[PDB]
């Protein structure tokens, strides 16, 4: 479990 | 550059970038709540130019098409900022085909195994486009993706649809697109010439697309080749891209503004086998076809190319010639038909053949499928021999040599001459391991062609010795009478005529030394039979390569270093400049890229082919010591029917007081 | 010269400070290049405390070693300068390979190395030994991250000893007083005087290096280290000492498997070990004499380099146990004649010489008694020397070891997750050995039953085509010959020779008809349709069509490449925001990719593999019955043959 | 053939 979803403004 | 893009679901970053078109670009993506990736295809601010009548024409295309083959269009999303449609589609690692025939070991074509697998995913796909519709104009090996199947096995997919329409069977365009060398000559002609004159193609450029591509595929070369490279004579290009005549699928210009070499037939650096070429190459002399009189219709080219997928393959090997032989067959075939695939290959006839097969003679039926056939492979094939003399043909490959090194350093100049003499190397490191095959194969079935002359040796002897004593004891049964003819009566003091079986004993004893003299005969066969017969295989541990010299794993080593230079310079030409150091580094390993070919084409004419040649010599000396002594123990055994025959019907005679 | 940070040089070479291969207390080693030709060098400097370690003892060291040349040493060049540090720099042959070290940190080699590398591990790092022995240096520091490893000519890998850091000019016997290596391949005498700062007047010999060389080959043998005290030997110093200390003799493994519990001593290889059963045997003496902890019991280089020396002379000639269902390597000398052969074969299959029935390329095998074994027909593994008996034997199969997947850890840890997948990759490895070895035993037993029931055929033929040669005679030269001349006396003449005979004649001829009743049976039996059929091999079990070790080698190579970022993953304390999403999702990817491949190896290949080896154990019983039954009726057919062999001795009498 | 020149610290 808990894997975080990826964001835009962080690549 | 960490600039980026994205969806409502997904992201990619533009230096992520797989490919590029003139209508749009391509990256590796990932899902933003899952971490899959996936092939994002954004269309540039160019593609906003076309009327909006023709941005929806891949989109609908790809709607349409769910099937491998096809590279599956996952979603269709909305780029945040622009707003721009864009594709969401899977990503396959493993590049193009074209990534694949790139590679130095596929230079003169792919091997055997992989070009099936090509020829089946390529025809599944294309019948799923005109199936659903759609003739997808820019078919070329840059465009057909590869990804790895679940079984380690390639799976080839279509993708690119930029060039694509609303097709019926019969209709026709009128617009362009495509590229260069893959191209159909009546859409080469207006697309590249901008000249348009008395035709409109639908269904049709499609098959010279795949034909194209599939002798490329095949001889790691291009079928239509002006000289100075394809780049210009264009005139030229077209002057043999519709002057070429009906069954010939290849045209070559050897001399500048010189003659147009044609040719019907792969050439000798083809890598797959002769029983294959042989299907093949009415193929693509019937899709290579300019208009559409003399040209096959998508119904018989599926149908014809299916042909060939659904059969079997049964590795034999003919010992008297040292050739190995694919034979492509029907699994619903008979024993007689293979009998005749075999004489179109080896020219021997169907009643010459015996199949020895692990160390065994083959109980050949002809009322027997070719799926129960015994499981063959290339290194246990099914070897045939024949009694009647045939040449000793060996293995044929081409001689080719090492281009010539040019002193200019060149950063393309250099890549371009990398790629060229590493796949020299890459050919002659596939043939000397063929023949190291065709050697070690040689010293597998005379083997078991030898234990086969014992077989054909001990028989004879159970059977002869087996009449030996059906007249040892005929001939005491009437002389056991005619010892008592004169024992209790007259006087026998010379052998005279007596009677009706006076003839049946001085003749039936003729057959005690007219086959005494078989006995003896025998034991000249046995000898030569023998470990030190004149018939042992002593030269065959003897000469030529064996497995344990490495020969093919040193050529491999040399390669491999060959390989790593011509990464590295590729790398190089990308950005044409390098630092001092880094210059002059390239330069250095551009000369040991000379010394590293010279080293294997050195070994590979002196050890590989001096040796294949010196065993190929001792052994049609073999051959011919062979077939003769098979000519002398069937003589013999025949006779011992003749013998055996006659020791019957005067048996009966013997029976009495 | 460079700028300061980036690249060092000398007169004749120059090297960038990020080529970086090695590091140590004395110097590092950088990746450079000859000045004047390009061609790569390893560059060793010594920066800080090379003025630990005495400068002209060490020194001195360094021109002997510069006139050594051999296949197992890393050539040392010439030994220069830097520019502008002016401290001494050696010049060495660069090993782009790495190490043995990498090679054993592969998931691949997780267990056993394969038995084609680890022969060539034994026969380098024993070439190698042996010429500093006969030069007179000692390595006293020889491990894995060590032994260097170069691609040769041919392909294969030849090892190359270096970092001697330990080393100095020794006799063959003398006195010492040092401390370098590292702790796992530790004598137990230094492991005191290294490790926990306590010394005694212990001695050693040639000894040292000898402890080290077996923990090193019991590491490649079997993917671990022969001494674990329940955690990573790493943290628990004392009980690690406890175990070397006290380890019995003959053991080669002590494994504390409880917290401060008993200690598991073992004498031979684990299950899970590559390495053939013939190999072990043989390894497993050489690996208990040098692990000896006391110089009393120890062996010595003189009798350990004779000892490997047999081993590596030893050719192998590859054999399979159709009735057991098991694959051997035959460790044979090429001068060893026929007949110790089969005693090899009888110490791994209880076959005695005897009922050693040999099979080769669809015929029998004759073996002459005094043939040399460097000229028996050549073997692959997959193209073996069947051996059957007429003799009961149980099927054994193959024994592997069952290992499922670890407990993958849900927290998110890049050190845990990074030695997590290391392991789980290499349970996968493991399996897929295993499966392409099960996938080989079934086409072996395919191929020597095939190869069998035609030998069957050939026993039965030679049978009958007696049978019409007494048959010839028996009622020809019997029932002809007296019938004629003998029973017509009506008066030696008319005795117990006319009596008895004629009654055996027509004993054997009636007797002899139903032969054939029973002959025509055992045919039927091996006829098509027959008890003995190929039918159920060609049915139950894997097949190579099915590509079971193909689609294992797929969810393989994603496991292994997520194992492979995660090693970089590694690299970094802390991972960027959106990377820790990848990693934390690729950490699941790689455990859904493990269960997909153990639920196929155990429910694909491991089922049909036991389903065939049942339908290979029942048929065992019917050709061994058949056989015997087959046997009795050939020993009838001479025994008939040699009743009438007299009888017609005296037929031949012919006086009345 | 010969247009290497041997590599130099200054540059690296
Ligand atoms: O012509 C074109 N695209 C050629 C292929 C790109 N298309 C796709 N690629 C992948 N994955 C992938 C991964 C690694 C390498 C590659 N291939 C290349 O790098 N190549 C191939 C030809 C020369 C350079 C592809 N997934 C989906 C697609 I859609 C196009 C022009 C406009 C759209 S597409
Ligand atoms: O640590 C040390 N020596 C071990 C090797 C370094 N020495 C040499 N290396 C090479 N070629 C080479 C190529 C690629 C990688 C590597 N390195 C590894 O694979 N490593 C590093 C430690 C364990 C795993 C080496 N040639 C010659 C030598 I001399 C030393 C520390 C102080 C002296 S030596």
């Amino acid at each position: 479990e808990k894997p975080l979803p990826l964001r835009e403004d962080m690549w | 550059d960490g600039i980026c893009q994205s969806t409502s679901n997904h992201l990619w970053l533009l230096s992520d970038i797989l490919g590029q078109g003139a209508t749009a670009n391509v990256f590796r993506g990932r899902h933003k709540k899952t971490g899959d990736l996936f092939a994002i295809k954004v269309f540039n601010n160019i593609s906003f130019l076309r009327p909006v009548d023709v941005q929806m024409r891949e989109f609908e295309v790809l709607k349409k098409l769910n099937h491998k083959n096809i590279v599956k269009l996952f979603a269709i999303e909305e780029e945040t900022t622009t707003r721009h449609k864009v594709l969401i589609m899977e990503f396959c690692p493993c590049g193009s085909l074209y990534t694949v025939l790139e590679e130095p070991s596929n230079a003169y074509g792919l091997p055997e195994s992989e070009f099936l697998i090509v020829l089946r995913d390529v025809v599944g796909g294309m019948n799923h486009l005109r199936e659903n519709g759609i003739v997808h104009r820019n078919i070329k090996p840059g465009n057909i993706m590869r990804v790895i199947g679940e079984d380690g096995q390639s799976v080839y997919k279509l993708t690119d649809f930029g060039a694509a329409r609303e097709l019926e069977d019969d209709e026709q365009f009128v617009e362009l697109y495509g590229t260069e060398e893959y191209l159909h000559p009546d859409m080469y002609e207006r697309a590249v010439l901008r000249k348009d004159h008395q035709k409109k193609y639908g269904a049709t450029v499609d098959l010279w697309s795949i034909g194209v591509t599939f002798y490329h595929a095949a001889t790691g070369s291009l079928p239509f080749r002006p000289f100075e490279g394809p780049r210009r004579n264009k005139e030229v290009m077209y002057k043999i891209i519709t002057g070429k005549p009906s069954g010939a699928i290849s045209g070559v210009q050897k001399a500048e503004n010189g003659p147009i070499d044609w040719s019907g037939d792969m050439p000798v650096s083809c890598s797959l086998s002769r029983g294959l070429q042989v299907l093949l190459t009415p193929v693509l002399a019937n899709i290579l076809e300019a208009d559409q009189e003399k040209c096959w219709g998508f119904d018989q080219f599926f149908a014809e190319t299916s042909d060939i997928l659904h059969r079997m393959v049964i590795h034999v090997f003919s010992l008297q010639q040292m050739t190995a032989h694919k034979i492509y067959i029907h699994s619903y075939n008979t024993a007689t038909i293979f009998h005749e695939l075999v004489y179109k290959q080896t020219k021997i006839i169907s009643s010459n053949q015996e199949l020895i097969y692990e160390g065994r003679r083959l109980v050949l039926e002809p009322g027997r499928l070719a799926q129960h056939f015994p499981k063959t492979t290339e290194e246990n094939p099914i070897f045939v021999v024949s009694r009647e003399p045939l040449d000793t043909i060996g293995l044929i490959y081409e001689k080719i040599s090492l281009p010539k090194v040019h002193p200019r350093y060149d950063l393309d100049g250099d890549a371009s001459m990398a790629k060229a003499i590493t796949g020299v190397v890459c050919y002659a490191c596939r043939i000397a391991s063929t023949l190291l095959l065709y050697q070690e194969l040689m010293r597998k079935g005379i083997r078991w062609l030898i234990e086969l002359i014992k077989d054909d040796y001990n028989e004879t002897v159970h059977k002869k010795t087996e009449v030996v004593i059906t007249l040892d004891f005929c001939i005491r049964n009437i002389e056991k009478t005619v010892k008592v003819y004169e024992k209790l009566m007259k006087i026998n003091l010379e052998a005279a005529e007596l009677g009706e079986i006076s003839d049946i004993h001085t003749k039936l004893l003729r057959l005690s030394s007219s086959q005494g003299t078989i006995e003896t005969s025998l034991q000249d066969i046995d000898s030569r039979l023998s470990p030190g017969g004149s018939l042992a295989d002593a030269w065959a541990h003897q000469e030529g390569t064996h497995p344990k010299d490495r020969n093919v794993e040193k050529l491999q080593v040399l390669l491999n270093c060959m390989t790593e230079i011509y990464y590295q310079f590729k790398k190089d030409q990308a950005e044409r400049r390098l630092a001092y150091n880094e210059e002059q580094i390239h330069k250095f390993d551009k000369q040991k890229l000379y010394y590293h070919a010279t080293k294997a084409m050195t070994h590979f004419t002196d050890e590989c082919v001096k040796k294949y040649e010196a065993f190929l010599n001792k052994s049609e000396e073999w051959i011919r010591k062979m077939l003769h002594l098979r000519k002398q123990l069937l003589s013999l055994t025949n006779q011992c029917f003749d013998i055996e025959e006659e020791v019957s019907k005067y048996q009966e005679y013997t029976n009495e007081l």
